[PDB]
C-alpha cells in the first residue's frame, strides 16, 4: 500500500486547506482515507476520461502509477487496517436497485478491491431507502454516523457507501480523577469551558518548532497509529494552515524520530467531540473533479441499460477524545442517478 | 519549557503507522459545539 501513500495524503491536506480557507473559523473533522477508497471504489466504473480524472483529483500521478498499481494498493491498505488495544475496521457496500441491469465486471471488482457488500433496495421507496443505508452506517461506525444520507433524489439508481470505525488506546493515557474543567480561548473575545485531562509523570514525543509559530505533539495509540496534535500559538492557526502539507507532516514525524524530543511533559489536553458534515458534489469540483460532476461524465461501466450521472456525495465523521483513548469515525456517500 | 496546554484552537492529524495513511484530519476552534 506505500505506492498510494504520497497520493493519499497530497488529497488529505488539499482537501483539508479548501475547507479551511473557504470556511474559516469552523472546527472541521473528516476522513480523508474514507473519502479517496470511495471515489476510488466508484472510478471502478467510470470509463475513459472519467476514470482518469477521478484518480487524478485523488491525487495520483498515471506517469508513474498503474491504475492497477491503484487499486490493488487500495485493496492492500484495507486489507492491513482491517487485519487484528486498537479497533479499526474500513469497509464499504453498494445498494443497488431491483430494477437495473449491472455490469459484473464492476460488481466484481467492488467486492474483490474494497470488500464491497451488495445490498438490493427499491429506489421508488425514498424514505425506506435512507434509512436502510442510514441505517447500516449507523450500524457499522457503532452508532456515531447519524443520517449519512440527508437526500436522497427520486431517480437514483445506486448508492456507493463507505466507512470508517477507529477506537484506540493510548500508550500513555490521563488519569480521570485529573480531569477538572479549565478555560479554552477560541478566540481575542471568546472562552468556553472544557473538561481538561491532566498527566504530568510520563516522557512524551514533542517539539517546540524553530521555524514555525507552533508546538507538535505526537502521542502514540497502542496497535499502529498514532496522532499529531499541533498547537499553533495564540492567533497562528492561519500561517500553520498554509504550510500544512504531507511533506510538513514527514518533517514533523521525522523530528520527533530522535530522542532528543521525548521529553517529560505536563499536558493539558481537553476531553471533548467535534464533528464535520461536508456536501462532497459541493466541494469536489474545487479539487479536480470537475467531469465527475458534469453532465459530461461516463460512467458506462456501471450500466450499458441507462446513462448514468453523479448526484448527491456526502461525508460525516465523528472525534471523541478522552482520558483511555481516541474514537474516530467516518462515512462517505455516492449516489447515481439516470 | 516542558508544558503544553491545548487550551486555544489545535490540529489532529491521526495517522496509521503501518499503512502511512491519514486516517483523519481536523481542527478544533471550539470543543463545546459537538
Ligand atoms: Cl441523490
Ligand atoms: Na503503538
Amino acid at each position: 500500500s506505500l505506492k498510494i501513500a504520497p497520493a493519499n495524503a497530497d488529497f488529505a491536506f488539499r482537501f483539508y486547506y479548501l475547507i479551511a480557507s473557504e470556511t474559516p473559523g469552523k472546527n472541521i473533522f473528516f476522513s480523508p482515507l474514507s473519502i479517496s477508497a470511495a471515489y476510488a471504489m466508484l472510478s471502478l466504473g467510470a470509463c475513459s476520461h472519467s476514470r482518469s480524472q477521478i484518480l487524478e483529483g485523488l491525487g495520483f500521478n498515471l506517469t508513474e502509477l498503474s491504475e492497477s498499481d491503484v487499486h490493488r494498493g487500495f485493496q492492500h491498505l484495507l486489507h492491513t487496517l482491517n487485519l487484528p488495544g486498537l479497533e479499526t475496521r474500513v469497509g464499504s457496500a453498494l445498494f443497488l436497485s431491483h430494477n437495473l441491469k449491472f455490469l459484473a465486471k464492476f460488481l466484481n471488482d467492488t467486492m474483490a478491491v474494497y470488500e464491497a457488500k451488495l445490498f438490493h433496495t427499491n429506489f421508488y421507496d425514498t424514505v425506506g431507502t435512507i434509512q436502510l443505508i442510514n441505517d447500516h452506517v449507523k450500524k457499522e461506525t457503532r452508532g456515531k454516523i447519524v443520517d449519512l444520507v440527508s437526500e436522497l433524489k427520486k431517480d437514483v439508481l445506486m448508492v456507493l457507501v463507505n466507512y470508517i470505525y477507529f477506537k484506540a488506546l493510548w500508550e500513555k493515557p490521563f488519569i480521570s480523577s485529573r480531569t477538572t474543567p479549565k478555560d479554552f480561548y477560541v478566540d481575542e473575545n471568546t472562552t468556553v469551558r472544557v473538561p481538561m485531562m491532566l498527566q504530568d509523570q510520563e516522557h512524551h514525543w514533542y517539539l517546540h518548532d524553530r521555524y514555525l509559530p507552533c508546538s507538535v505533539l505526537r502521542m502514540d495509540y497502542k496497535g499502529d497509529a498514532t496522532v499529531f496534535f499541533i498547537l499553533p500559538n495564540q492567533g497562528k492557526m492561519r500561517e500553520i494552515e498554509e504550510v500544512l502539507t504531507p511533506e510538513m507532516l514527514m518533517r514533523w514525524n521525522n523530528l520527533l524520530r530522535k530522542r532528543n524530543f521525548y521529553k517529560k511533559l505536563e499536558l493539558h489536553l481537553p476531553k471533548f467531540s467535534i464533528s464535520g458534515s461536508y456536501v462532497l458534489d459541493q466541494i469536489l469540483p474545487r479539487l479536480g473533479f470537475t467531469d465527475l460532476f458534469s453532465k459530461w461524465a461516463d460512467l458506462s461501466g456501471i450500466t450499458k441499460q441507462q446513462k448514468l450521472e453523479a448526484s448527491k456525495s456526502f461525508h460525516k465523521a465523528t472525534l471523541d477524545v478522552d482520558e483511555a483513548g481516541t474514537e474516530a469515525a467516518a462515512a462517505t456517500s455516492f449516489a447515481i442517478k439516470f | 519549557r516542558h508544558i503544553l496546554r491545548f487550551n486555544r484552537p489545535f490540529l489532529v492529524v491521526i495517522f496509521s503507522t503501518s499503512t502511512q495513511s491519514v486516517l483523519f484530519l481536523g481542527k478544533v476552534v471550539d470543543p463545546t459545539k459537538p
